[PDB]
């Protein structure tokens, strides 16, 4: 048990 | 009209950052001033182009638009219209066409900004880039460096769940509704028993997500990579790849909707990457489209030592 994560952009 | 790159000449160029981290909502901004140094007609039009480390449109994918971007009309110093912009996709070329602004005036002075990210697809490596612009045949040139987070997450065991993924692509302008997303399945290439990967249309909370995964929703090609150390740090990854075996048919009857918003995908025993691409869409509740997805499995000698690795993906929007 654990994770982490990302985050994209545009526009 | 004409083009009229020889009339137009921009000034106080800035840019917002030179260093970021795309796999973060990383992105920068550019911003300049223009003048218009002969009379000019309305119809007649400028452009700027982007570098091949740059995009104008980042994660926000206009492919259901005529692969053609919409931006924010560009205003004088008066704050009235100077010009109509688009965005090019394919040539990352903007084209801000004149109105009737310019018809009774000389002199017309005019300023943008600009938001601007990486080329997922060409700088998909960490590492400095040329960032150099055109603007109205001129060049402004910069350097610009992309610290991406790793792709390669997991448990700190060498049998350990492993997992990530990005959403690369987001439909918001045509009413489609469509998104793009790489997962990587077993990054860091360990050899796994009975692993189970799902991909959820939301977090914690089905009614926090507008992300909408089904059999009529989700489209799912998976791969066998062949060698790990070519794999992108920008999430892109090209289903035509010579190092990418699609394996999607072997899959055929081991992809399961058993859940609500969830593909539970059965891998088993496995000893290499995989790169699932999914295209999906969501729905039209205005909420953000949040994901998750999950890989489970245990030690393929011991069949104990459990584990399980979650990756959260998240999109933002800026503005011009």
């Amino acid at each position: 048990s654990s994770g982490g994560g990302s985050s994209g952009g545009g526009h | 009209g004409t083009n009229v790159n020889d009339k137009v000449t921009a000034s106080n160029f800035k840019l917002e950052k030179t260093t970021f981290d795309p796999n973060q909502s990383g992105n920068t901004f550019m911003a300049a001033n223009f003048t218009v140094t002969d009379k000019v007609k309305s119809g007649d039009y400028f452009t700027a182009k982007l570098p091949d480390s740059l995009t104008g449109n980042g994660d926000v994918d206009y492919s259901n638009s005529n692969n053609t971007m919409p931006i924010a009309d560009i205003k004088s110093t008066n704050g009235d219209v100077v010009a109509k912009a688009t965005y090019d996709i394919l040539t990352k070329t903007y084209t801000f066409v004149f109105t009737d602004y310019v018809n009774n005036k000389e002199n017309i002075n005019g300023q943008f900004s600009l938001p601007l990210f990486t080329d997922r697809a060409k700088a998909p490596k960490s590492g400095t880039y040329d960032a150099n612009i055109n603007i109205a045949d001129e060049m402004f040139n910069n350097k610009i460096t992309y610290n991406y987070s790793s792709p390669i997450a997991g448990i700190d065991k060498p049998n350990g769940a492993n997992i990530s993924s990005q959403i690369i692509g987001v439909d918001t302008a045509s009413g489609q509704n469509t998104y793009k997303q790489t997962v990587f399945v077993n990054p860091k290439q360990r050899v796994l028993g009975n692993t189970w990967v799902y991909i959820k249309g939301y977090q914690d909370k089905i009614e926090e997500s507008s992300g909408k995964v089904s059999a009529t929703d989700t489209k799912l090609r998976i791969f066998e990579v062949n060698d790990t150390s070519k794999l992108s740090e920008s999430y892109y990854a090209d289903p035509n790849d010579s190092n990418l075996k699609e394996v999607t048919d072997q899959f055929k009857n081991r992809i399961y909707y058993e859940h609500p918003n969830v593909a539970s995908i059965k891998f088993g025993d496995i000893t290499k990457t995989y790169v699932v691409l999914v295209e999906g869409h969501y729905d039209n509740t205005g909420k953000n489209l949040k994901t998750q997805v999950i890989q489970e499995n245990v030690d393929p000698v011991t069949n104990r030592d459990y584990s399980i690795f979650g990756w959260n993906n998240e999109n933002v929007v800026r503005y011009g």
